[PDB]
C-alpha cells in the first residue's frame, strides 16, 4: 500500500498533494478524516479511471477501521461503480459490498437502491418492483435521514416514470423534493423537475388537487417565462374552466403526453369545474341545474348526469341528483386551499359567531339569575 | 370552565405534502374517576362549597351557561 | 474526603473511529474513565460519578451514583456516531449535577474531548461565566488531539477558575499512543 501511494504520487494533475495527505493519514491512523478526503479526492478527477484500482485501496482501508459511517463506504463504492462500465461486475460488487455492510442500516438501503438503479436500465418487473417493495419497512420512525431517502425517492420516481403510472410518480417526486428541503441544486435540474411534476399532475389518475402544486413554492417558480404554457394550463385546471383550457389547446398540443391524453384531461377539467361551482355558489343555495352544468362544462344535458355521478363516486362532493327536476344538491365540497382574502371572510364569520354566542349566554344568565345565584 | 387534564398519545404523521414524517401528539378522550374510598374522602373535603339541586338548577348551571 | 459529585463526559463521536491513541480511541477513553471512576470511588465513599456521553446532542448514560458497575456497564455499547455539541453537553451536565442526591457535595466535571468543536468562542465564554457563577469545577482533557491545544477551549478553562481559581484544569494530552491514565496525574490523583 505505502508503495502504492508512493508510486502513484503522480496519477493526476495536482494529485501529489492529495497522495501526500492520504499517506500522512495512513501513517497516523486517522481513518475518519481519511474517509472524508477520500470522498474529497474521489470527486476531483473528472474521470477517475484509476478509481477501479483505488477501490482496492479503499478495500484495504475498510478492514482495520471498516466503519466510519460505512454509509460513506457505500457512497464511495457507488461513485466507483459509476466508472465500472460492465453490468455484471458492478452488480456483483454491489451485492458483496451490501453483505459487507449488513451491520449499519441506512447504508444497506443505499446499496439496494444502487442495485435497483442498475437494473432499472434493463428489465423491471422481476426485480425493480421487488427491490423497492422489499425495502420499505426499515423506513420506520427514523426521519431526517434524507441522506438515503433522496436516493430512494429518485429511484422510485424513475421506475414509476416508466409503465405509465404517473400518479405514483407525482407522489414520490413531491416526497423527493420534500426530503431535500433545501434546494442547493443547479437551475436546469429543478427546471426539468418542475416540468415533469407538472405533467404528472396533469396526467395522474387520482390527483385532482392542482392547488397545492400550483403554489408549490419551490417548483412552479421556474417556468414563468420558458414553458409558461404549463403554468397557464395548471391555473386553468385549478380554476376549472373548460373554456380557458380548450382556448389554450394551441399550447399543450405540442407535448406528446398531453397530445395523446385528451379525454382524461377533459374529464379532469370538468370535475374541477363542478368543484368550482360547488365552492362558488353560496352555502344557502348550493343547488345547481343541469343546464348550468351543460353551459359551463361544454357538454349536452343528456350526458351531464354521468359527470356528477362520477364526481360523487370518486369522493369529490357528496349529495344527490334530482333527475325529475334536473337539479342537484351538493351537501359538501372537497376542501380547497384559500388565499389571504378568504381567510378574512372566515374570520369575520367567526366574529359573528362569537358575538351571537355571548349575547345568548348573557340572556340565559340574566333571565336565570335568581335561581342560580 | 372545563376539565383540568389533557391527554396526548404520540403517533407518526405522514403528509400528502408536508412530506417528512415526524411524531405529533394526538389528543385522546380523558375523564376523572374514583373508587368508593376516594369518593368518600373527596366528598368529605368538598365541605368548602356544595350545591347539589340535582333538579333543573344543576342541569341549567352545569350546562347551557 | 471532600464530598464531590462529578459527571464524566466521555465522547463517542465518529472521530473515535481513529486508532491514533491505542486501538479505537474510544477504547483509550474507556480504560481511562474506568480507572478514573475507580479513583473517585477510592477518593471518598460518599463520592459519586456520572457519565454524559457527548453524542450528536447528548444522552446521560448513568446519573450520579456511588456504585460504578453501572457506569462501566453502560460504557460499552457506545459505538461512536455523529459529531459532538460541547455547549449542550456542559449545560445538560450542569443541570444534572444541580440535583445532587447529597447537596453537601461539591459540584465538578471532568471532560474527555477528542474532536473539533464548532461553536463561536463568545458563547463558550458565556457558558463559562455562568458555570463559574454556579460554582462548578471542570477538568478538561484535550484527548484525541484535533487541536491538541486551545480548540477555542483555553478561555473557557481560564474563566471558570479565573482569578487563580485552582479549581479547573486543562491537562492536554499529545497524540503519542499511551493511555492517558498515565498522563493525567493532577486532576485525577490530586487536584
Amino acid at each position: 500500500v505505502p508503495g502504492f501511494l508512493q508510486q502513484s504520487q503522480n496519477s493526476g494533475p495536482g494529485q501529489p498533494a492529495v497522495w501526500h495527505r492520504l499517506e500522512e493519514l495512513y501513517t497516523k491512523k486517522l481513518w475518519h478524516q481519511l474517509t472524508l478526503q477520500v470522498l474529497d479526492f474521489v470527486q476531483d478527477p473528472c474521470f477517475a479511471q484509476g478509481d477501479g484500482l483505488i477501490k482496492l485501496y479503499e478495500n484495504f482501508i475498510s478492514e482495520f477501521e471498516h466503519r466510519v459511517n460505512p454509509l460513506s463506504l457505500v457512497e464511495i463504492i457507488l461513485h466507483v461503480v459509476r466508472q465500472m462500465t460492465d453490468p455484471n461486475v458492478a452488480l456483483t460488487f454491489l451485492e458483496k459490498t451490501r453483505e459487507k455492510v449488513k451491520s449499519s442500516d441506512e447504508a444497506v438501503i443505499l446499496c439496494k437502491t444502487a442495485i435497483g438503479a442498475l437494473k432499472l436500465n434493463i428489465g423491471d418487473l422481476q426485480v425493480t418492483k421487488e427491490t423497492i417493495e422489499d425495502v420499505e419497512e426499515m423506513l420506520n420512525n427514523l426521519p431526517g435521514v434524507t441522506s438515503v431517502h433522496s436516493r430512494f425517492y429518485d429511484l422510485s420516481s424513475k421506475y414509476y416514470q416508466t409503465i405509465g403510472n404517473h400518479a405514483s410518480y407525482y407522489k414520490d417526486a413531491l416526497r423527493f423534493l420534500g426530503c431535500v428541503d433545501i434546494k442547493d441544486l443547479p437551475v436546469s435540474e429543478q427546471q426539468e423537475r418542475a416540468f415533469t411534476l407538472g405533467l404528472a399532475g396533469l396526467l395522474g389518475e387520482g390527483v385532482f388537487n392542482f392547488g397545492e402544486l400550483l403554489m408549490h413554492p419551490v417548483l412552479e417558480s421556474l417556468r414563468n417565462t420558458d414553458r409558461q404554457w404549463l403554468i397557464d394550463t395548471l391555473y386553468a385546471f385549478n380554476s376549472g374552466n373548460v373554456e380557458r383550457f380548450q382556448t389554450l389547446k394551441t399550447a399543450w398540443g405540442q407535448q406528446p403526453d398531453l397530445a395523446a391524453n385528451e379525454a382524461q384531461l377533459l374529464r379532469k377539467i370538468q370535475l374541477l369545474c363542478l368543484m368550482e361551482m360547488t365552492f362558488t355558489r353560496p352555502a344557502n343555495h348550493r343547488q345547481l341545474t343541469f343546464e348550468e352544468i351543460a353551459k359551463s362544462a361544454k357538454i349536452t344535458v343528456n350526458e351531464v348526469e354521468l359527470l356528477v355521478m362520477k364526481a360523487l363516486s370518486v369522493g369529490l362532493v357528496k349529495g344527490s341528483i334530482d333527475e325529475v327536476d334536473k337539479r342537484v344538491h351538493m351537501t359538501w365540497v372537497q376542501p380547497r386551499v384559500l388565499d389571504l382574502q378568504q381567510i378574512k371572510g372566515m374570520k369575520d364569520r367567526l366574529e359573528f359567531w362569537c358575538t351571537d354566542v355571548k349575547s345568548m349566554e348573557m340572556l340565559v344568565e340574566h333571565q336565570a339569575h335568581d335561581i342560580l345565584t | 370552565l372545563g376539565l383540568p387534564t389533557e391527554a396526548y398519545i404520540s403517533v407518526e404523521e405522514v403528509h400528502d405534502d408536508g412530506t417528512p414524517t415526524s411524531k405529533t401528539f394526538e389528543h385522546v378522550t380523558s375523564e376523572i374517576g374514583a373508587e368508593e374510598a376516594e369518593e368518600v374522602g373527596v366528598e368529605h373535603l368538598l365541605r368548602d362549597i356544595k350545591d347539589t339541586t340535582v333538579g333543573t338548577l344543576s342541569q341549567r348551571i352545569t350546562n347551557q351557561v | 474526603m471532600v464530598l464531590e459529585s462529578t459527571m464524566v463526559c466521555v465522547d463517542n463521536s465518529e472521530y473515535m473511529r481513529n486508532g491514533d491513541f491505542l486501538p479505537t480511541r474510544l477504547q483509550a477513553q474507556q480504560d481511562a474513565v474506568n480507572i478514573v471512576c475507580h479513583s473517585k470511588t477510592r477518593s471518598n465513599p460518599e463520592n459519586n460519578v456520572g457519565l454524559i456521553t457527548l453524542a450528536n446532542d447528548c444522552e446521560v448514560l448513568t446519573t450520579l451514583t456511588p456504585d460504578t458497575g453501572r457506569i462501566l456497564s453502560k460504557l460499552h455499547t457506545v459505538q461512536p456516531k455523529g459529531k459532538i455539541t460541547f455547549c449542550t453537553g456542559i449545560r445538560v451536565a450542569h443541570l444534572a449535577l444541580k440535583h445532587r442526591q447529597g447537596k453537601n457535595h461539591k459540584m465538578r466535571i471532568i471532560a474527555f474531548v477528542g474532536s473539533p468543536v464548532e461553536d463561536n468562542e463568545k458563547d463558550l465564554v458565556k457558558l463559562a461565566k455562568r458555570l463559574k457563577k454556579e460554582k462548578v469545577n471542570v477538568d478538561i482533557i484535550n484527548f484525541g488531539e484535533e487541536e491538541v491545544n486551545t480548540e477555542k477551549l483555553t478561555a473557557f478553562v481560564n474563566t471558570l477558575n479565573g482569578k487563580d481559581g485552582t479549581g479547573s484544569h486543562l491537562v492536554t494530552v499529545p497524540p503519542g499512543p499511551s493511555l492517558a491514565d498515565a498522563l493525567i496525574s493532577s486532576p485525577i490523583l490530586a487536584g
